[PDB]
């Protein structure tokens, strides 16, 4: 009974890139064929574009699905360690469902935390969501991120409905495919924001877009469990995970807020930890990633 | 001064950025009520800065008027920044007190505009620009600045500060006309 060599766990909640296009005020009932954002140049070379002097609502356009199936590691070696991991995951599946994680991901999809700097500037951050199994609409949703807070865990009835439909997509017996269309009212003659390469911007075919790993780390912003000062609320979830723009280490290995102590006591020693630590375990197993040295 | 009630609004926290986003939110709140709301003593200072490197601040100890401190209490234009931003309430203060002032005002600490004027008017040559254009063109020191978003450079920027020396006397006045101080209230006690 020991550790397996290489642990592969693929990225559930697998995102895609975020396109940008510009529309105007009170002209947004037909947000289907708006003109996109082209790459301009002004005078290092700062080739950062702006919105035009007429259109102001930046339609941010991206989608998301759920792979599912976190009960099996994508690479393992052992037989008895795998049987222990399978019966422990089956113990969780018989214990409780995906309601809490779906509501926390709804808290991520309720505010505008996925826009890291594009949130400031906009006036009424409206989140238009359709329902897709084929190329039509089945159910629609409209939000506003100024009536919905940023740090506070609140789950309204509409957020509970959308999180319940996402959880129905999450349980592994039904497929959902929900996109997000946001309106960043940046202005008439103000900056567009794609992602930056290693200025070194990013672009797509006859348009501009934003990377997908930033969305994939923004939507997993759950971590309120770092012991120093939780007046900042949710931050990014990784093993030894924190924010890298401040410069401070969260979820220390000196305490028991690490994923690895939890996994060792939770699989090997049968010293099973509590419910919210299992929520952190299944959160950073549902983000995907490499595991094992 | 016959009143013992002077407060302000500090910076609000959030996880979607570093403190440059909080500085931009404070600049928006200043443009709504303090800096772009007219008046002299409408700014944002902080006594959490060191004199060795020109730090920005780590706490909020404001000192301003009543309308600019009571207009940012229940306004609906602070979504997100109001998820962590808050304050206490007013009360009485002590009878005696000094008049100390420290802030940051808009000074001329850029060698680009004067050099552009000397290029549009003087038309300096190589040795003439090295001799007549003196060695006082690198004009920049460590001052208190945060990531200011604007269409003057590509990414966020910085900024300097400047104030005056005060004492334990009595006086009152205003700050600069951009959302700073020039002898106004700062964090002290």
């Amino acid at each position: 009974l020991s550790t397996a060599s290489v642990l592969a766990f693929e990225r559930k909640l697998d995102p895609s890139d975020a396109l940008m296009s510009a529309g105007a005020w009170a002209q947004r009932d037909a947000s289907q064929e708006w003109p996109a954002v082209t790459v301009r140049e002004k005078s290092q070379t700062v080739d950062v574009a702006n919105l035009p002097s007429d259109a102001d609502t930046l339609k941010v356009r991206f989608t998301l699905r759920v792979l599912g199936g976190a009960g099996t590691p994508s690479a393992c070696n052992d037989a008895a360690y795998r049987d222990k991991l399978l019966q422990t995951v089956a113990t969780y599946v018989n214990d409780q469902g995906f309601a809490e994680l779906a509501r926390r991901y709804a808290h991520n999809l309720a505010n505008a935390r996925f826009l890291w700097r594009n949130r400031v500037g906009a006036e009424a951050v409206e989140v238009r969501i359709n329902h897709i199994r084929q190329g039509e609409v089945a159910r629609a949703w409209r939000f506003d991120a100024l009536a919905i807070g940023l740090r506070d865990f609140k789950a309204d009835a509409e957020l509970d409905a959308l999180a319940e439909l996402i959880a129905s997509g999450l349980s592994g017996s039904g497929h959902v495919l929900l996109e997000v269309v946001a309106f960043a009212r940046i202005g008439d003659g103000q900056e567009v924001f794609p992602s930056q390469e290693l200025k070194t911007l990013y672009s797509v075919r006859d348009a501009a877009a934003i990377h997908s790993q930033k969305i994939g780390n923004a939507l997993r912003t759950i971590d309120t469990w770092y012991p120093d000062e939780d007046g900042l609320g949710p931050i990014a979830v990784e093993p030894y995970g924190s924010v890298t723009s401040q410069g401070k280490a969260y979820r220390q290995p000196k305490q028991k807020l690490d994923f690895y102590t939890l996994l060792d006591n939770w699989v090997l020693r049968d010293e099973a930890p509590a419910v919210e630590q299992q929520h952190y375990v299944i959160a950073n197993l549902i983000r995907g990633g490499v595991f094992g040295e | 001064m016959a009143m013992d009630h002077y407060l302000d609004i500090r910076l609000r926290p959030d996880p979607e950025f570093p403190p440059a986003q909080l500085m931009s939110v404070l600049f928006g709140k200043l443009h709504q009520a303090l800096v772009a709301q007219g008046g002299d003593r409408i700014g944002v200072s902080f006594p959490d800065l060191d004199e060795s490197r020109s730090r920005l601040g780590e706490r909020l100890r404001i000192h301003a008027s009543a309308d600019d401190l009571r207009a940012l209490l229940a306004r609906p234009w602070l979504e997100g920044l109001r998820d962590h931003l808050q304050f206490g309430e007013p009360a009485v203060v002590p009878h005696p007190t000094p008049y100390r002032q420290v802030s940051r005002v808009q000074a001329k600490s850029n060698p680009e505009r004067l050099r552009r004027r000397l290029m549009r008017r003087h038309d300096l040559s190589e040795e003439e620009a090295r001799k007549r254009i003196p060695d006082t063109v690198a004009r920049a020191l460590d001052l208190p600045f945060v990531t200011l978003r604007s269409q003057s450079t590509g990414q966020h920027f910085r900024l300097f500060i400047r104030h005056g020396p005060l004492q334990v006397t009595a006086e009152e006045g205003g700050f600069t006309c951009y959302g700073l101080s020039k002898g106004g209230f700062v964090p002290w006690f």
